[PDB]
């Protein structure tokens, strides 16, 4: 399972550029794909998503219209065309594979990410984390809490909250999806819990590798708003 | 079909 | 020849097994059916609120 | 009470045809629960027949009142729906005959060609072709009240003596000459091909069943051609500028119009009821 | 009232339904025939001329795909699997002709083949399925019938010792076993060293079955 | 002498089984009140199969279910949302059985090709990949059952049953006591022992650990097509082609009750129990599935509405609903 991003370089404002994502080692045909941007001093922000077969395409409100996303299934390549670039669009871009069906774990694999540097919603759920940094020591348990401006508990019983860890100089990793089920490749130490708007991730018996920023995400409505990010420290 | 011909008009005139 | 000998041995092993009376197993079956009768949703028609199979 | 008898005949034919068509439509739509091309063609034919039979309650009132009080819009809607659905029925029957000919004469390529979606696409094409002819005639048609009498009729563009016969001849040729010829040639080749098949000619009982099939085909063609021949003849005669000067000619026009609608109401009995699959569905419930 | 994940699942299900519909349309256009026959009859020879658990052979002739299934390997009860093969265009049935006087311990091999023919022909699953009978060997039968009379195989036989009369007689004996002549016609061919003749005859019989199936689908017949 | 010894031992076992048949369950269950007639209504109808259904099995969460058909497809469904979760294309179209893992990681399928193919449902690539193909049988596979993730008992038409492990691929245990083709298997809830039905009008109780036959039931006049354990695990019910179901005991080692009706002459294709064991659903060849009650043995309902022979049915592990598959290419859910 490999995703390789390319087509990113420094540009003057008003230029047009194309991003290319090369998926290898897995079935790219049946996987919906995302583009997510990370600012240098801000948290990860979702940009766009295309479903399998290009049936439904969604975009962020700010970048709506100008950015266009296409996918080539025989060549297994994802193309994002960006026009009318401005000062705000100076971020690190991630190509993300997600498959949606019952019992699936989406956002399991995160791409390496390319860099773009420019030489210059009311209905959205405002996901708020009450803390920016928690200094701790290895060995002891820690709890980090996330809060929502809207109830994520859907009628069917699922609570669309996803927990991510981003170690410095690394791609984000899925820890817990739907705030209950532990994801694969993740130790049993991590555990998500919470009721309604309240959400508490607990990390018992912390180790050196646990350092990194923690992002909570909602998935209840299509303009996916991420969290500010709790930079865990030593 | 053929009901709205205007045959009745021609019959009325003649 | 050998197959007949194995068949006779299988009959001997089957004969060796002890068999409890029919009435006590019948009582056990009736008691087991009575104990889990309330739990059984098929037997007694469940209310539609509990029933997760509705007009969707 | 000649007009009373004609209107009563219109009501009886309309009620019987609507009852049969609604039964065929409802049963094929839900009761059968089978997706085949033939069902789609029969359903399209029954729907077209129902839309045709909608026209008759307004025509009967037109004959009884002696004028058209519905207005111009309703006059245009009636003329458009009647000519449009007639053409749709005719081409649908021609498509069914071509479908059966392709199925029987060329069985190797029949498999991929015959499909429900493909038949539906052909039907959509038939409706579009009907619309192309339908819309200008609908435009031209209007209600005129020169001397306190309102008549709903199609308007021939000036000069009438030239445009009118060309219009009538084109309607006559497309409605009658091409479908009858295609149906007769395809059915004749089909009957000869069925005679060619060794299975049908194997024994006397199978030969008798083949006789039944050939007689059924001949009866369907004879009923269609015989029913629609007088209406086309009279319309072509009106097109040529012949003008009736007697009430009796108008009465012949009415009776022949009703004879034309006899085939349209008869069509579900001719196609759906005789069809073995529909009979199998009928026996179950 | 539907979440984004549920809508994506519905879209995935629609894509699966579309792929299944395409696979069904592709699957419908291929002709599948079961190959029955006794062991020593020589079905493998017919397979090689036309070209563990189940043997499937697929060939294309005159833009028509044929798949041939061989159930000879399994020596289990034949009824238990005689119902999955209910939908089938025709049954190829290969009979050795040169084993009239051969005795395998049933008194006669010919009876061991007529028994199988009666068992398959008079079946509920194959009331209307056609049967394509192949006499595998002709020259060896001619050499035998010259060297040895057929009076041993059949208690009562006509005076005529000619090869054509014996052939016709055997063909009539096999055709006689069909107790429903009207619904199913049995086609009898004589296997030759020309592959094209055998494949053409199978193609013509399959074409006739396709004609019957089309007549059933239209409802005219 | 050996045949005579077999006859005298069979007579001894027959007399000893008649010495413990003083009472009958039919007269013991006279006192209980009759259950109300079970009138079920189809809550869902699953469409997308084109050929006939051969087997089905419920998942352990009572939400996923698997079905197999002759279009080369094994389809895994979500029952609540009436959509499709997986569609697996089979190498051999002539599939006669399917089974679902207790963990939900693997599925198995067997057919006329004498091969049991195992597929992994949870791969990192996201596509279904065949894990192991077992070809150690000389006859067509009739049934397969998952003991656990690593052990699978299979049943085949070569008059034997075989217990396999999936990591190595060798048959760990062989069960050979039948004289006819073996048609069905059923596992105990605690996986200690299993029963098998065959074409010799007998059903056998085997043992997993030692690998030897424990009991032999010979009470039928025709072959046995369907077998199911009672939820307690100390009884089982049968199904045969002579239009009768029979209830056998692991303790009394003989028949207990007979489920038959005079106006039924057709064959029984599948058998399943309710969660409490009070009801017994039997799929007949008369195009409807009849619901009896185990204790009283009178008819408690009918499930009609299929257009061809009903071939399989199953109750969920929590008992909320029951699914029926048939030769009409449909799959219905009743509650």
């Amino acid at each position: 399972v490999q995703l390789v991003e390319s087509g990113g370089g420094l540009v003057q404002p008003g230029g047009s550029r194309k991003l290319s994502c090369s998926a290898s080692g897995f079935a790219f045909s049946s996987f919906g794909m995302h583009w997510v941007r990370q600012a240098p001093e801000k948290g990860l922000e979702w940009v766009a998503y295309i479903s399998s077969g290009s049936g439904t395409i969604y975009y962020a409100d700010t970048v709506k219209g100008r950015f266009t996303i296409s996918r080539d299934d025989p060549k297994n390549t994802l193309f994002l065309q960006m026009t009318s670039l401005r000062s705000e669009d100076t971020a690190m871009y991630y190509c993300v594979r997600s498959i949606y069906y019952y019992g699936s774990s989406p956002f399991d694999f995160w791409g390496q990410g390319t860099t773009l540097t420019v030489s210059a919603g009311s209905a959205d759920i405002v996901m708020t984390q009450a803390t920016s940094s928690v200094p701790v020591t290895p060995g002891e348990s820690v709890s980090i809490s996330c809060r929502s401006s809207k109830s994520l508990l859907h009628s069917n019983g699922n609570t669309y909250l996803y927990w991510f860890l981003q170690r410095p100089g690394q791609s984000p990793q899925l820890l817990i999806y739907r705030m209950s089920n532990l994801a694969s490749g993740v130790p049993d130490r991590f555990s998500g819990s919470g009721s309604g708007t309240a959400f508490t991730l607990t990390i018992s018996r912390l180790e050196a590798e646990d350092v990194g920023v923690y992002y909570c995400m909602q998935h209840l409505e299509y303009p996916l708003t991420f969290g500010a990010g709790t930079k865990l420290e030593l | 079909f053929g009901g709205f011909t205007g045959a009745r008009k021609s019959a009325r005139k003649l | 020849i050998a197959q007949a000998r194995k068949l006779v041995e299988q009959l001997k092993m089957e004969a060796n097994i002890d068999r409890i009376k029919v009435s006590k197993a019948a009582a056990d079956l009736m008691a087991y059916c009575e104990a889990h009768a309330k739990e059984d949703p098929l037997l007694t028609p469940v209310p539609a609120s509990e029933n997760p199979f509705r007009e969707k | 009470g000649l007009k009373v008898t004609i209107v009563g005949l219109y009501l009886a034919v309309c009620v019987g045809g609507l009852l049969g068509n609604c039964l065929v439509m409802y049963v094929i739509l839900r009761h059968t629960k089978m997706k085949t091309a033939t069902n789609i063609y029969i359903f399209n034919l029954a729907l077209a027949d129902t839309l045709v039979l909608l026209t008759l309650p307004f025509q009967g009132t037109d004959i009884l009142l002696g004028f058209w009080p519905f207005g111009n819009a309703l006059c245009k809607t009636v003329i458009a729906i009647d000519y449009y659905n007639m053409f749709t029925s005719t081409f649908t029957l021609t498509a069914m005959s071509v479908d059966r000919y392709v199925a029987i004469c060329h069985p190797i390529r029949a498999l991929d060609v015959r499909t429900s979606s493909k038949a539906q696409a052909v039907n959509v094409a038939i409706w579009a072709l009907a619309s192309v002819v339908g819309v200008p005639v609908a435009i031209m048609g209007s209600a005129q009240v020169e001397d306190e009498e309102i008549e709903c009729l199609v308007e021939i563009p000036t000069p009438q003596d030239y445009w009118g016969p060309v219009f009538a001849i084109c309607i006559f040729l497309f409605s009658f000459i091409v479908p009858v010829l295609v149906i007769s040639v395809c059915y004749s080749l089909m009957i000869r091909r069925l005679r060619g098949v060794r299975l049908l000619s194997g024994s006397r009982e199978k030969d008798r069943n083949l006789r039944r099939i050939t007689r059924l085909v001949l009866v369907v063609v004879a009923v269609f051609v015989g029913c629609w021949t007088p209406v086309q003849v009279f319309v072509l005669a009106q097109g040529l500028g012949v003008q009736p000067s007697s009430e009796t000619a108008v009465a012949i026009l009415r009776f022949c119009t009703a004879l034309g609608y006899v085939n349209s109401c008869l069509n579900p009995i001719l196609y759906a009821f005789l069809d073995e699959n529909f009979k199998a569905c009928f026996r179950k419930f | 009232t539907l979440s984004a994940e549920d809508k994506a699942a519905v879209e995935r299900s629609k894509m699966i339904d579309r792929n299944l519909r395409e696979d069904g349309e592709k699957a419908a256009r291929e002709v599948k025939l079961l190959l029955l026959g006794a062991g020593e009859s020589g079905k493998s020879t017919i397979v090689k001329q036309m070209k563990t658990g189940i043997v499937e052979t697929h060939f294309t002739f005159k833009d028509l795909h044929f798949k041939m299934f061989d159930v000879g390997a399994q020596r289990s009860e034949r009824k238990k699997w005689i119902h999955c093969f209910e939908g089938v265009t025709a049954i190829i049935f290969c009979v050795a002709l040169s084993d009239y006087d051969l005795v395998l311990a049933e008194m006669n091999r010919m009876h061991e083949s007529m028994k199988l023919f009666d068992s398959i022909c008079n079946n509920k699953w194959f009331t209307d399925t056609s049967i394509i009978l192949f006499l595998n060997k002709k020259d060896l039968f001619e050499e035998k019938i010259k060297k040895s009379p057929l009076t041993i195989c059949y208690p009562e036989y006509a005076g005529s010792n000619t090869y054509e009369e014996a052939a016709a007689y055997i063909q009539c004996q096999f055709e006689d076993l069909n107790k429903r002549k009207d619904t199913k016609e049995i086609y009898t061919h004589f296997t030759c060293s020309t592959d094209t003749k055998n494949v053409q005859f199978v193609f013509d019989a399959v074409t006739d079955v396709i004609i019957k199936n089309n007549l059933k689908d239209c409802g005219l017949f | 002498q050996l045949r005579q010894e077999a006859e005298q031992l069979k007579n001894q076992i027959r007399d000893a089984r008649k010495a413990c048949a003083d009472a009958t369950l039919s007269q013991i269950t006279n006192n209980i009140d009759p259950v109300g007639r079970i009138q079920m209504r189809t809550r869902r109808t699953l469409r997308g199969h084109l050929a006939k259904i051969y087997a089905m099995h419920w998942g352990t969460d009572s939400r996923l279910l698997v079905s197999a058909s002759q279009d080369g497809k094994l389809i895994i469904w979500d029952s609540y949302t009436t959509n499709k979760v997986h569609a697996i294309p089979l190498r051999s179209s002539w599939v006669m059985t399917c089974a679902y893992a207790p963990s939900g990681n693997y599925v198995a399928c067997g057919g006329l090709d004498n091969i049991c193919s195992i597929y992994n449902l949870k791969t990192r690539e996201g596509n279904v990949r065949v894990s192991r193909e077992l070809a150690g049988h000389t006859g067509y596979l009739s049934c397969c059952r998952f003991l656990d993730d690593n052990q699978i008992v299979t049943s085949s038409g070569d008059t034997t049953c075989a217990l396999w492990d999936i990591e190595t691929g060798q048959q760990t245990t062989t069960f050979t006591g039948h004289t006819g083709d073996v048609m069905s298997l059923s596992l105990a809830p605690d996986t200690r022992l299993f029963v098998s039905g065959a074409c010799d009008a007998s059903a056998k109780l085997w043992d997993v650990r030692e690998g030897m036959c424990r009991q032999t039931f010979t009470g039928h006049e025709s072959d046995i097509n369907a077998i199911c354990f009672f939820p307690n695990g100390n009884a089982f019910a049968t199904g045969s082609d002579d239009a009768t179901c029979r209830l056998f005991d692991l303790r009394a080692d003989q028949e207990l009750m007979t489920y038959s009706h005079d106006n039924i002459i057709c064959g029984i294709t599948s058998v399943s129990f309710s969660k409490s064991g009070r009801l017994l659903l039997a799929g007949y060849d008369d195009f409807n599935c009849n619901v009896w009650d185990a204790l009283k043995a009178d008819r408690a309902g009918v499930l009609a509405g299929h257009d061809n022979r009903v071939s399989c049915l199953g109750v969920t592990d929590d008992g909320m609903a029951v699914a029926t598959g048939s030769w009409d290419s449909f799959l219905k859910i009743w509650n």
